[PDB]
């Protein structure tokens, strides 16, 4: 490349494919596509591993209300960069609420097509699509 | 302001699941009970039927019993009368609050038009009633027994009566949108059509309850402009005009809930069919979603990242840090404020020449400013002159106009004095 | 929906101008050189009426306009207002301003400002046409008048037991008259406004408080001392 | 349409690399002769090209092309810190005519390292660490590692050619005179940067 | 209601004055002097401290008054001295309650006759401590000296019951001043305070404000929200038919 | 936006900072809304992008005390004024007659809702009284104590 | 100069507004040689 | 403009700017021998074309 190049952190995989969940999640069709942070931690922590997802976040982190607070902040920022990305957009007058774009999808490339995880990877991998870590 | 009311007024309300069934049970008991009277003999037994429901047992039937009443009794939830005769020698009754708190859960459910309707027919009779009776008048108690007594709590009541089918309608709104959410879950492709019906009904009936408002709002808003227009009859109906003023609002209000609401819903609604074709047209097994859910789960077993364009930023030139003037300034600090005085001889020359002055007016004498000022300013040193003549000018020149200024005529520079004064003014005749 | 518009327009513009003409009566017959009082006028525009009247009543009409791919909602709406009410002949400002500022209320009312000038009734202000006497104490008025809305609207926010400072300024004050000031003066202390006047002689000298300044050269700088004065001696 | 000329200058296979490293804030001068000669040749329309983006193409005086963001650039911008104006200043003053015989157009680190340290005042030396700091090894190595960074910021730039190797030792090129000061009639070079430094 | 009121007014290192407090009047202040004795200087200095927006002040002459210059220099620079500089008010709420509000001025160093400004507020001062001398340092003798920000805070906590609080935006600033009954309006937007300082401004010229009489209509009428709201729903019909038709 | 700017007023009254406004706001206003006090709807236009409402629950907890707690009797007399005039219209539609849906509009619409409401009104009434007894005889027993 | 100067030096013209006839008229009177 | 700014007081903004067209008559010497120096080049073109 001629333009340099850069890959999403972990924790912004987690809240991608959150996002994409929420896009796809009827449950939340109440909320018309406007979500707030809060939500968006709260299903994080409903569908991954809180404490061993917390581990990231912290070293020591053993559940302490401090390194909660810590996630939260984290997850916050990692929403920032996205929407920096374009895959949501905050409200015009509103930087505590947003609303999701089809974009997010990018995050469920891995399965999208219906075969074995290993092999997609590889084709993505070799794609250019999605390096590892 | 209500902030330090309510501090003040200390309440606060507290309901467990057993204390609020029992309240349940007491008003469904009470809704039941021939004559509206609860005897604790009776709040005893249900108590002991409640507790026994929910298979608990801290303490004896008893203690619970008496501690629940006493913490109801003071939490303001029921009224206790001492009553010998009485089963349990005590007699209790729902308070406003608790009324207000079971009913919260245990109304009918209200949401068909008829109701509207028949409390739209009810308050037209009652509000034409009444603007009849204003507009014939009368004195000031058949103005009050006819405008304040029978208008205000009837349309106050039946006006937040309508309201509340309006809020009932709100938590079916909220009911269905939850059944929809619910059932999307459980069916995915197959509740489409589910849902298309519910949004279906809901609308039709949002539709119906729009259009059951606007049937009566416009002669309502008519009636009680007649009542504004016969309020006027007396000094002392102002109270009426605030009823005049408030019913108003609340009517529109209303009316504007009515399309309000679905101008929100027929919004929502979009959505839905949004979310139809767009969350399950690409996913219609829904095995895209599943596999996204386990792949969350199961992310860290194969962790990898997406690659996006990063181009450097532009690097730019700071600009010149900014250092402020520091130079400890120092000097004399100010004295106390001394004090200076205004000379009034100009007043005093002023009064003097207006009651010199005076005469010509009272007289009606022509006045000629040549002769006047030629022989005042002989009174005067020289130096002064000046101060004299302009006032004395000041003074002449409010007393009438000179008629020979119409006459297209220049007047003369008729000199006042020795050194060379001179002053132009025709004779001031028209006073 | 336009004619819910047209509907909140109409209720909205009838509620402001019953405030305004409740509180036009808040003057008392300010005395500044031939000008005996000052007045707002506020007054729907029939050049805007028209327009709400068509909106409320024949949208579909003109909808070849509306649903043009070329003009945007503004500048539609700045369109339609050229096709009826010709006569008005707008200036060089583009349609979508123009378009813009028709979607506020406030624009449909013409808000001016009248003087009871002599006896030639009440006439509107122009600058042009009024002393620099008259054009300051219909300044003054018109300031007056909007600081009282300015506390007026804030009244509910603010709390029941606080009433916010008042204090206006006049630089060359030496500009008006005796009779000028006076009436300033009494316009003022009925208004509980605090003035802070300026001008090179004590033009004010037996009302509220007065300060004289004269600055000194002074090795090589300057100072300024400041004397209190004293109407009498 | 588009201009012709601009047209031509933009299709030239030189445009991608040199349009990458100008809005990576890279100043090209006469070392880069292709990439000079193109700019020289197509400034008249690469300045329309780049003040559509609401920036400017500016050909300095010592003759290095280079971008300037405005306030409206389209372009995100970023801001060099203090240490690297500093760091900047010291390499303009080090272009300096003694220096041929000095060090013949090579440097290494530990000269910069050396004339940073006791040229500039020790508290804008603790500002750039840490306020807390005093005269400390951990504090000077940390400076140090700032220093190799913002050296290689400088590198991003264009300002400083590293000599090819791991080591520390680099040239400089004329367009670091953007850190220098105006020169008057008669003014010492030394003096006037040294007082701007100050 | 006792309405609050505007005791004094107190100009530290200012030009021509070095630490002087006017005391206002109940109703009506003035001031005299031949040309050039710095009472426009007071002026300016009041509002300063009453709007400490740098963009908007703009000290033009009475002449010229909204006829543009082209001097490139709001003039607050000039009329300021080198090194420290403060503009107090106190005032007297309704709440009888004694607040001096204020702000540090100084000179930025450089050719551009530039100005930094730091607001400033003072609660419970006992109604003995005069301004002038709580700013200043009696260092010498009768040589009393003018102390910084830094020090002022200082000597200030040192104090019982004073409460000493510094802004970091002038939108704090003017809320704590509207709190304490100081400000008619409530100056939420960068519009609200550029509408105050318009008024203000054409006070001080006095006279007929072009702008002012160009939007009255803003400055009087109340801004509503729901023909706003009315307008964007008819808004987005219209997108939707549009978007039919095509 | 509105409700934000309450919240955060009367935080600032009762004088306790727990956490930051905001999160304070947002926890309060999601408890009420899943406590059956307050209804939402996503309106992006709106100020903070959604509107709430009031629920017939938080409707009758509001007012359980700062409603008027009426006790004149020139209420009650025109609450029974209405409710006399609605019954006998009610009866007389009823006793001339009509189809099932007149016999429904006439009898079971109008009469039903009013009825019951006003009844239950006049009920309140009564309670309000029974809260003013209790109140007088706490008056009462708080005198004896002073004098 | 509305009253508030009094130059000695050359001529003076003290104008007043009134009404006379039904018709606005400015009274004037005339000084000089003072000094 | 000299006039009103006289009437007006203080320093005109118009007179400000044009100070130099203002304070400084128009030569008619510099002009005609600028003409003589442009019919100069102009015999010189025609010579070189
Ligand atoms: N920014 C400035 N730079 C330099 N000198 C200034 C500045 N502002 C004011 N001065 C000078 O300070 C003195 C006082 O000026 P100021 O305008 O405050 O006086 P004033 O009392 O209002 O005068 P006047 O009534 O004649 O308008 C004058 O010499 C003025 O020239
Ligand atoms: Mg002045």
């Amino acid at each position: 490349t001629l333009i340099p190049r850069s890959v999403l952190s972990e924790l912004d995989m987690m809240v991608g494919k959150i996002l994409c969940y929420l896009y796809l999640s009827p449950e939340r069709l109440a909320n018309q596509g406007i979500f707030t942070s809060q939500e968006l931690y709260e299903e994080l922590i409903s569908l991954a591993d809180e404490g061993k997802l917390m581990k990231f976040v912290n070293q020591r982190s053993s559940g302490s209300d401090l390194d909660k607070q810590k996630l939260q902040e984290k997850v916050r920022t990692t929403l920032n960069r996205l929407r920096r990305l374009g895959m949501v957009y905050f409200l015009p007058n509103n930087n505590n609420k947003f609303t999701i774009t089809e974009a997010v999808f990018r995050f469920g490339a891995d399965v999208r097509s219906g075969d074995d995880p290993r092999e997609i990877q590889l084709r993505m991998i070799r794609d250019g699509e999605a390096m590892p870590v | 302001e209500l902030v330090s009311w309510a501090r003040k007024n200390d309440f606060s309300i507290s309901l467990p699941v057993e204390r609020l069934a029992f309240l349940m049970a007491i008003a469904v008991l009470n809704s039941e009970r021939l004559d509206g009277e609860m005897s604790e003999g009776e709040l005893i037994d249900a108590f002991r039927e409640v507790c026994k429901g929910f298979e608990q047992t801290a303490e004896s039937v008893a203690v619970r019993a008496n501690n629940a009443i006493n913490d109801m009794v003071r939490q303001k939830l029921l009224n206790r009368f001492t009553s010998e005769l009485a089963d349990g020698n005590a007699i209790y009754r729902l308070t406003p609050l608790g009324i207000s708190i079971s009913d919260y859960y245990i109304r009918q459910r209200e949401f068909s038009t008829l109701r509207l309707s028949m409390q739209l027919s009810i308050v037209a009779n009652e509000l034409h009633r009444a603007a009849e009776a204003a507009e014939e008048g009368g004195d000031e108690f058949h103005w009050h027994r006819n405008v304040f007594a029978p208008l205000k709590y009837s349309v106050a009541e039946i006006f937040d009566s309508i309201d509340m089918s309006q809020r009932l309608m709100d938590e079916q709104q909220n009911f269905v949108k939850e059944d929809i959410a619910a059932l999307l879950n459980q069916d995915w492709q197959a509740a489409i059509a589910n849902c298309e019906q519910l949004l279906s009904e809901t609308s039709g009936t949002l539709r119906e309850l729009q259009d059951t408002l606007e049937a009566a709002g416009d002669k309502l808003q008519a009636n009680l402009l007649r009542i504004q227009d016969a309020n006027m009859g007396s000094g002392g109906s102002e109270l009426v005009d605030k009823l005049v003023f408030d019913l108003q609002s609340k009517l529109d209000r209303i009316i504007s809930w009515g399309q309000q609401a679905i101008d929100l819903w027929i919004g929502y609604d979009r959505h839905v069919h949004k979310f139809i074709r767009t969350a399950i047209d690409m996913d219609k097994n829904r095995i895209f979603s599943q596999r996204l859910r386990q792949s969350v789960q199961h992310y860290f077993d194969n962790p990898w990242t997406l690659t996006v364009a990063n181009a450097e930023r532009l690097l730019d030139m700071r600009d010149e840090e900014l250092a402020l003037r520091n130079e400890e300034v120092t000097g004399e600090l100010p004295l106390e404020l001394e004090y200076e005085e205004f000379s009034e001889i100009n007043d005093q020359l002023a009064a003097m020449i207006e009651k010199a002055l005076l005469v010509y007016q009272q007289e009606q004498r022509p006045l000629d400013l040549g002769a006047v000022l030629r022989d005042y300013l002989a009174q005067h040193p020289l130096p002064r002159h000046f101060d004299v003549a302009r006032i004395l000018v000041d003074q002449a020149v409010r007393l009438g106009v000179a008629e020979a200024d119409f006459s297209g005529l220049p007047a003369e520079w008729l000199a006042i004095n020795d050194y060379g004064a001179k002053v132009q003014a025709h004779v001031i005749d028209t006073y | 929906s336009s004619k819910s518009v047209a509907n909140i327009i109409r209720k909205t513009i009838q509620r402001e101008q019953n405030r305004i003409r409740m509180l036009n009566q808040g003057l008392q017959a300010v005395s500044f050189g031939q000008v005996r009082g000052v007045r707002l006028n506020v007054n729907v525009r029939e050049s805007h009426a028209i327009l709400l009247d068509v909106l409320s009543e024949q949208q579909e009409q003109h909808q070849d306009l509306f649903n043009s791919q070329r003009l945007t909602f503004s500048e539609a709406m700045a369109k339609l207002y050229q096709r009826l009410n010709p006569q008005v002949d707008m200036g060089q400002r583009l349609p979508q301003t123009i378009g813009e500022e028709l979607l506020d209320y406030r624009n449909y009312l013409e808000l001016d400002v009248e003087v009871n000038r002599g006896s030639d009734g009440w006439l509107k202000a122009e600058s042009g046409a009024l002393s620099t006497g008259e054009a300051i104490g219909t300044g003054m008025s018109i300031l007056v008048m909007v600081v009282q809305s300015w506390e007026e609207e804030s009244r509910r926010l603010r709390g029941k037991d606080i009433s916010p400072c008042r204090l206006l300024f006049l630089d060359q004050a030496a500009r008006l008259d005796a009779k000028s000031i006076a009436t300033l003066f009494e316009l003022c202390e009925r208004l509980q406004m605090q003035l802070i006047i300026a001008a090179p002689e004590n033009i004010s000298p037996e009302k509220g408080t007065t300060y004289k300044l004269v600055r000194k050269v002074f090795k090589n700088h300057e100072h300024v001392h400041v004397v209190g004065l004293r109407g009498f001696g | 349409f588009m201009p012709v000329k601009l047209a031509q200058a933009l299709a030239n296979s030189l445009f991608p690399e040199l349009d990458s490293q100008l809005r990576a804030g890279r100043h090209i001068g006469i070392d880069d002769l292709d990439n000079h000669a193109f700019l020289m040749d197509f400034q008249e329309q690469l300045e329309e090209f780049y003040a559509r983006y609401n920036v400017e193409l500016i050909r300095a005086p010592e003759g290095f092309f280079y971008l300037r963001p405005r306030s409206t650039t389209l372009i995100p911008r970023s801001v060099l810190s203090e240490l690297d104006m500093m760091v900047g200043k010291i390499l303009c003053y080090l272009y300096l005519s003694p220096e041929r015989l000095a060090n013949q157009g090579i440097f290494t680190s530990q000269e910069l390292y050396e004339e940073l340290i006791s040229l500039a005042d020790e508290g804008k030396l603790m500002k750039f660490v840490n306020q807390r700091s005093s005269g400390s090894d951990l504090d000077k190595q940390k400076l140090q590692e700032k220093v190799r960074t913002t050296l290689n910021r400088l590198r991003r730039l264009g300002m400083v050619y590293f000599l090819p190797n791991n080591n520390n030792k680099f040239t400089i090129t004329e367009a670091v005179f953007r850190f220098g000061a105006d020169v008057r009639s008669g003014d010492d070079p030394r003096e006037i940067q040294l007082r701007m430094i100050r | 209601i006792e309405r609050g009121k505007f005791r004094s007014l107190t100009l530290v290192n200012w030009n021509g004055f070095f630490a002087r407090t006017f005391d206002l009047d109940e109703l009506v202040t003035t001031l005299s002097g031949g040309n050039g004795a710095g009472k426009s200087t007071t002026m300016a200095a009041f509002v300063t401290a009453l709007i400490p927006d740098l963009t908007l002040l703009h000290f033009r002459n009475t002449t010229e008054a909204g006829a543009t210059s082209g001097s490139r220099d709001k003039g607050l620079h000039g009329k300021l001295r080198a090194g420290v500089c403060y503009s107090t008010l106190d005032v007297i709420n309704s709440r009888h309650q004694r607040v001096v509000v204020g702000v540090r001025l100084q000179q930025v160093a450089g050719r551009d006759r530039k100005v930094d400004i730091k607001p400033f507020m003072i609660q419970g001062l006992p109604t003995a401590i005069q301004p002038t001398q709580l700013l200043t340092e009696n260092v010498g003798e009768r040589q009393a000296r003018v102390l910084p920000l830094n020090e002022l805070k200082d000597r200030l906590d040192e104090m019982e019951g004073v409460q000493f609080k510094q802004f970091n935006s002038i939108t704090d600033y003017h809320a704590q001043m509207f709190d304490l009954g100081v400000i008619p309006k409530r100056l939420r937007s960068a519009s609200d305070r550029s509408k105050f300082y318009r008024l203000i401004e054409a006070s001080l010229y006095g006279g007929i404000s072009s702008a002012i009489t160009r939007s009255l209509r803003d400055y009087l009428l109340p801004e509503n929200s729901g023909v706003r709201k009315a307008f964007q729903d008819m808004e987005a019909a219209l997108r939707e038919n549009r978007i039919t038709l095509e």
